[PDB]
This record gives C-alpha cells, sequence and structure tokens, in this order.
C-alpha cells in the first residue's frame, strides 16, 4: 500500500496571489488502462466536513471554483490556488485512492500573509469568586497582529515564570486577516497572594520595542 | 434528434444469454445518459471498481462493452475480480484490472417456470481457466480420467455443462439473476462514448 | 441533490461502554455508494478506517483499525455502522462517514460528521475578565474546568458580532478544558453598555449568563 | 406449441426388424434430450433409450442393449428408434419424450421427468 507526503505544512501568501502544495506518494497511482491519476484533492476548514475539490489529479468537482487547478502524474502532485482569496483559508489533503487502504496526507494549512500589524495588549487579574475557588488565573489578551509568531514572558514580582503558562490562538479573522492570542498563567492561591505585581511582557515583529502591561493586586 | 446509446436494450431484453455463452454488446458513436443506470431503483447490486457511474457523464472512452447473462444468486459474488468457483473460472472471467461495474438484479418473475426453466447453461469442467473475457461454447466431452472418449459420454466422460433449475419457489441465490457488465476502453485511440451531465 | 448523508447524533461516553453510531443515505442510486469512515482526532488530520459496500457487506478495514472496531451496514434502510465493543478514551475523536459511487473513487459525499466524547462530564465555572481604568477597552469571560467540547459563548443574547474572539479551547493538566472569550469596546460604553456573556454546556446542561463591570 | 408425433408403429414377427419416428415441431434449438418409452398393458412405464441433441450419445436400458438403437437427425427434428431382434417381450406402445433440461451425466436422461411427450404408437410382435 502506498503512503503520501505532501510539503510545505505551512504557507501563507497574500491575496490574489498564488499558493502551491506539492505533494509526493511512495508508490505511482496511475492506472495504465485509463491514464489516470487516482489521487484526489479536499479541502477542510474548522468545524466542517471535508470538501472534494479535485480528483483524478486535474479534474474539479461541481461546486468548486476554477481558481483551484491540480495536475501533476506518476508520483509527484501539486494543487494549485490560483489568486488566492480570504475564504480559501482551510486544510488541504491529498488522498489516494489507487489501491485499498485509502491514505491521506498530512495536510498543508493555508493562511492569508498580510503586512506587519503589532498587537493592542491587555491584562486582566483574576476574578473574585475564582479566589475562593482555591486557585487564580492570570490572563493576557494580545489582540489583532500578525504575523502569529509572538513571545508572552510571564513576570510575577519581576520573577519571570515558566511552566505554567498556556496560550491559545483564534486563527486568522475574515475581514483584516489578523490572529488574536489569549496566554493564560494559572497559579494556587496560596502562591498568588505571596507576589504582588503580575507583568505580561510580549515581544512582537511589529513592535520597536517589547511592550510590558502589569497590574499590583489589590488596587 | 435523439442519439443516445441503446442501454434500453441491454437490460430491457425480453431473453438474455446464458453465462457459459454471455452476451456482449458494443457502444460506439454515441452520448449515454448515465443516470438512468443508477437512478432506477431495481438494481440488487451495482459494484463500480475504478471509476464512478455519476462522474464519467464528462469523459469520452474508445468505447464501451456490456456484457450480460444470467447466474443465480450465490454466484453473483463470483462476477468480481479475483474471484474462483465454476463461474469464474468456467463461464465469465473479470481481470484483476477490471475498470467497470457488475450491475445485477433479482428476475424470479422473468426466468422462472413452475416446473423450471432449464434454458440458462452454466459450465461445470474444462481443462483449464478462462482468460478475462473469454467466451467457450465449446461443448465437447470432458474428459476426466485417463480413458480417452473420443466424442461419446461414458465413464468419467461427462458433457461439459449443465442446465440451471429455475423454479420459481427455489429459495434466494437458486433464483435467476441478471447481470450486465460495463468494462471501459479508453487511452490512445479516437473516443467516441461519452455522456451529458 | 444525488445524495446527501446524515449522521448519529454526537455521543458523549465514558471508557468501557459500548458505542455504534450510524450514517443514513437519503437518495436515489444509494446501490452504487461505497461509505466510508474517517477518523480526525482532536487538531490532527484525517485518518482512514475502512469501507463497506452495503449490497454485500464486503468490508475493507485499514491496518490500523482491523479488530478494533467492526463496520457493519443495514442494507434495507441505506444505513452503515461503526461500532466499539468497550470505548477507550484514544477514541476520542470526530467520525465523518464518506461516500463515492464505486470502490477506488474519490469520496464525494460526507456527513456532518459525529463528535465522541469518552469521558465524565463536568460543568463549566465562568469568571469574568473586568476590563481596566479615551480610546479602547477590552473585557471578557474565562470559562474555566469543563468537559467536553463544545461549550457554547456569545455576548448579548447574540446581538454583540464584531471585535469579539472566542479563542480554542485547551486541555489543563487536569485534563479538564477551558477557553476565554474577550471583546473589544470603546471605552465610552463602560458606564453605558450592559455586556452579558452567555456560556452554555449541554453535556452538563450549564447555561451561565454573567455580565462584566470594572470592579474597585 | 412442442408437438411430438409418432410414427413406425404396427404389427412384425419375431426376429424381424421396426423402425419407429418421433418428429418434433416448435421450440426446437432448447432441444437437451429425446428419450423413448414403452409401456405393455397392465405393467409400468419402462425407459428404454435417450439420446442427448447436442452430440448424440445415447444410453440404453440393458434389456435393449444390442438389439435397440437410438439415432437422432438435428435438420428435420426427428428422433428414431431402430428395434432388431423383436421378441415377444417388445410388445408395447412406445412413447417418445422430449425434455430441454440439460443434464451433465448422461445417465440423468433415463430417471429424471421428461417435460413433453407423444402420444405412443403401437408395436405388436408376433413370435
Ligand atoms: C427499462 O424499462 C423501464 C420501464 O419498464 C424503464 O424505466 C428503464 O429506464 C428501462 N431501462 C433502460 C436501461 O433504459
Amino acid at each position: 500500500d502506498i503512503q503520501l507526503t505532501q510539503s510545505p505544512d505551512s504557507l501563507a501568501v497574500s491575496l490574489g496571489e498564488r499558493a502551491t502544495i506539492n505533494c509526493k506518494s511512495s508508490q505511482s497511482v496511475l492506472y495504465s488502462s485509463i491514464n489516470k491519476n487516482y489521487l484526489a484533492w479536499y479541502q477542510q476548514k474548522p468545524g466542517q466536513p471535508p470538501k472534494l475539490l479535485i480528483y483524478w489529479a486535474s479534474t474539479r468537482e461541481s461546486g468548486v471554483p476554477d481558481r483551484f487547478s491540480g495536475s501533476g502524474s506518476g508520483t509527484d502532485f501539486t494543487l494549485t490556488i490560483s489568486s488566492l482569496q480570504a475564504e480559501d483559508v482551510a486544510v488541504y489533503y491529498c488522498q489516494q485512492y489507487y489501491s485499498t487502504p485509502y491514505t491521506f496526507g498530512q495536510g498543508t494549512k493555508v493562511e492569508i500573509k498580510r503586512t506587519v500589524a503589532a498587537p493592542s495588549v491587555f491584562i486582566f487579574p483574576p476574578s473574585d469568586e475564582q479566589l475562593k475557588s482555591g486557585t487564580a488565573s492570570v490572563v493576557c489578551l494580545l489582540n489583532n497582529f500578525y504575523p502569529r509568531e509572538a513571545k508572552v514572558q510571564w513576570k510575577v514580582d519581576n520573577a519571570l515564570q515558566s511552566g505554567n503558562s498556556q496560550e491559545s490562538v483564534t486563527e486568522q479573522d475574515s475581514k483584516d486577516s489578523t490572529y488574536s492570542l489569549s496566554s493564560t498563567l494559572t497559579l494556587s492561591k496560596a502562591d498568588y497572594e505571596k507576589h504582588k505585581v503580575y507583568a505580561c511582557e510580549v515581544t512582537h515583529q511589529g513592535l520597536s520595542s517589547p511592550v510590558t502591561k502589569s497590574f499590583n493586586r489589590g488596587e | 434528434i435523439t442519439n443516445l446509446c441503446p442501454f434500453g436494450e441491454v437490460f430491457n431484453a425480453t431473453r438474455f444469454a446464458s453465462v457459459y455463452a454471455w452476451n456482449r454488446k458494443r457502444i460506439s458513436n454515441c452520448v449515454a445518459d448515465y443516470s438512468v443506470l443508477y437512478n432506477s431503483a431495481s438494481f440488487s447490486t451495482f459494484k463500480c471498481y475504478g471509476v464512478s457511474p455519476t462522474k464519467l457523464n464528462d469523459l469520452c472512452f474508445t468505447n464501451v462493452y456490456a456484457d450480460s447473462f444470467v447466474i443465480r444468486g450465490d454466484e453473483v459474488r463470483q462476477i468480481a475480480p479475483g474471484q474462483t468457483g465454476k463461474i469464474a473460472d468456467y463461464n465469465y472471467k473479470l481481470p484483476d484490472d477490471f475498470t467497470g461495474c457488475v450491475i445485477a438484479w433479482n428476475s424470479n418473475n422473468l426466468d422462472s417456470k413452475v416446473g423450471g426453466n432449464y434454458n440458462y447453461l452454466y459450465r461445470l469442467f474444462r481443462k483449464s481457466n478462462l482468460k478475462p473475457f473469454e467466451r467457450d461454447i465449446s461443448t465437447e466431452i470432458y474428459q476426466a480420467g485417463s480413458t480417452p472418449c473420443n466424442g461419446v459420454e461414458g465413464f468419467n466422460c461427462y458433457f461439459p455443462l449443465q442446465s440451471y433449475g429455475f423454479q420459481p419457489t427455489n429459495g434466494v441465490g437458486y433464483q435467476p439473476y441478471r447481470v450486465v457488465v460495463l468494462s471501459f476502453e479508453l487511452l490512445h485511440a479516437p473516443a467516441t462514448v461519452c455522456g451529458p451531465k | 441533490t444525488q445524495m446527501q448523508l446524515v449522521q448519529s447524533g454526537t455521543e458523549v461516553k465514558k471508557p468501557g461502554e459500548s458505542l455504534k453510531i450510524s450514517c443514513k443515505g437519503s437518495g436515489y442510486g444509494f446501490i452504487t455508494y461505497w461509505i466510508g469512515w474517517v477518523r480526525q482526532m482532536p487538531g490532527k488530520g484525517l485518518e482512514w478506517m475502512g469501507i463497506i459496500y452495503p449490497g454485500d457487506s464486503e468490508t475493507r478495514y485499514s491496518p490500523s483499525f482491523q479488530g478494533q472496531v467492526t463496520i457493519s451496514a443495514d442494507k434495507s434502510i441505506n444505513t452503515a455502522y461503526l461500532q466499539w465493543s468497550s470505548l477507550k478514551a484514544s477514541d476520542t475523536a470526530i467520525y465523518y462517514c464518506a461516500g463515492g459511487s464505486g470502490i477506488s473513487t474519490p469520496m464525494d459525499v460526507w456527513g456532518q460528521g459525529t463528535t465522541v466524547t469518552v469521558a465524565s462530564t463536568k460543568g463549566p465555572s465562568v469568571f469574568p475578565l473586568a476590563p481596566s481604568s479615551g480610546g479602547t477597552a477590552a473585557l471578557g469571560c474565562l470559562v474555566k474546568d469543563y468537559f467536553p467540547e463544545p461549550v457554547t459563548v456569545s455576548w448579548n443574547s447574540g446581538a454583540l458580532t464584531s471585535g469579539v474572539h472566542t479563542f480554542p479551547a485547551v486541555l489543563q493538566s487536569s485534563g479538564l478544558y477551558s477557553l476565554s472569550s474577550v471583546v473589544t469596546v470603546p471605552s465610552s460604553s463602560l458606564g453605558t453598555q450592559t455586556y452579558i456573556c452567555n456560556v452554555n454546556h449541554k453535556p452538563s446542561n450549564t447555561k451561565v449568563d454573567k455580565k462584566v463591570e470594572p470592579k474597585s | 406449441q412442442v408437438q411430438l408425433v409418432e410414427s413406425g408403429g404396427g404389427l412384425m414377427q419375431a426376429g424381424g426388424s421396426l423402425r419407429l419416428s418421433c418428429a418434433v415441431s416448435g421450440r426446437t434449438f432448447s432441444t437437451a434430450a429425446m428419450g423413448w418409452f414403452r409401456q405393455a398393458p397392465g405393467k409400468e412405464r419402462e425407459f428404454v433409450a435417450a439420446i442427448r441433441w447436442s452430440g448424440g450419445s445415447a444410453y440404453y436400458a440393458d434389456s435393449v442393449k444390442g438389439r435397440f438403437t437410438i439415432s437422432r437427425d438435428k435438420a428435420k427434428n426427428t428422433v428414431y428408434l431402430q428395434m432388431n431382434s423383436l421378441k415377444y417381450e417388445d410388445t408395447a406402445v412406445y412413447y417418445c419424450a422430449r425434455t430441454e433440461n440439460v443434464r451433465s451425466l448422461l445417465s440423468d436422461y433415463a430417471t429424471w421427468p421428461y417435460d413433453y411427450w407423444g402420444q405412443g404408437t403401437q408395436v405388436t410382435v408376433s413370435s
């Protein structure tokens, strides 16, 4: 049976420009009796079923814009996004069906590339309801920025904290093509009341120098 | 202004052929709507290998073959690539290379009679297996042992084919199933068979 | 529409329980379709499990799933099944059923997929993220300690649409989920508007509407 | 409809020869085999000879082996029974029968039912 590998894993292309996703198999999937490659291309957006875009390497399924084009033969194949658009931000899998078992590729993530935007930063002290819970959670919000890469270093009494942080990124907004990140540092209620200044220091490509937004406990 | 490939003749023929002498019909210079095939609710098996019938209403092939015959129910399993048994090896063999569809349906109301319809026949013996898409209508007396029979049947010397006993009260599978098999031809040759959509 | 597939509802199970999810085809020409089952684990790609032709119930599995689950079919009602004998926590995923009219053919019809979560459910606790002390202001809701996904969240019964970001849930070391939901509004609004956040979680059937203010 | 007509019966003294014919009209290409049966008054029908339409190999009851020869002419669709060395044992009404059941084993046509029958002709041996 045949195993497939696509590249790149992630891909960022600006609006209107071409995006290319290659996909190589370990075995040729070319029925010589009909001369068709038995490879398909699927699109999948978050929370939606996968969508078949192109079958037989180069044939578009109904309901697929002509901006999509795949071709190649034998072992290497490529799906080309001519004039990328916002509604194309998704994950694209290449699947074979020459022989069972069918297999997919590991998936390629397409995202829109925009120009650098600085994040607007906010810090939220823990509730007062959650401090009767016995644990506190401090939150830092990075809002509307690009690219996604950004380091969020927690400081508690100017002591750099690591290992109690947890990040999560909303993925690309459809209007400005910007992400937003929220790091949540979680602490014991005991440990939370042994320190007084809690600071979220974010450094990003769009900022001249690292922006720190802090708060002192009980003010 | 009609010009469609005549699948009505293949599927709606009043009498069919025995599997040992299976009938092949060619398809050439025409346009066939395949939606009449899959979307009529009288098919008990519609296994398509390597091609989807809902997705070739676009591509033009060199030519399409429609093989049709009549077997019994338990033998429809043998009408597949890589099968064995009296039908797959001695009557109608499909290649492992097969790209096409084997369509079949229960026909106990057409090919049965009260006292049995012995008009359909199947081959019991031959000295070698059928090549794919081979039709052997030989009636030479099968020589089963060392004894050579020069055209006369006797001991270890039998007639090569027997006939089904299709009576309508037989359980399913001892009941006649009509089968139509579509094979597809296309690469380096003028294409004259495709569909609309 | 030629064919559309409809799947079993979402199932929240516990370890060891049996489970059999469904996928039902509505349309003419179902006799041609070969129903397959694709598994997608949370935040990972798609994995092909097996395929089945309901006409004969001929089924082929993939090596990473043979024996571990079974793929049934009830031809009389155009339904293909997928069944576990005893669920492990490794089975928590989304399960799509996919159809294509033939074998070694594209899967051109997909179902909505059934999420199946196999662990004990837990109600969420939601705490407010209050705005700080001109220009722009940010506030939000922190939904902590809950299982399983998904958890609702909307602002003003859904009347507040833009400027709101509801982050993907993360899995804590506790094995429980938690997410945050923030909004950006003009600071003029802080004395005027009332920004309720609505939090349902139907595995536990909670629905909480906390409203955030600047605290002092 | 398919109808079989017998011919050639009559009276003949023992040791003599007789050739009966049975002409078939109708569904011709479906013929699997023809057979001859006889029945004396008060005694039960007995098989004597059958022949396969394709190929023409014959099966004989032991009682007439070496004396009776069953024959067929596909072109005018008649089966024949040549009855030499007639004995008074052979006096009976002789029926020809037709079956469309193709049986791999030729001896099946001695026991299996036949679908269509003639109405018979009388053969009387005078000793
Ligand atoms: C055969 O006849 C039926 C009606 O008797 C019709 O619906 C069907 O389409 C015909 N089959 C073909 C292959 O044309």
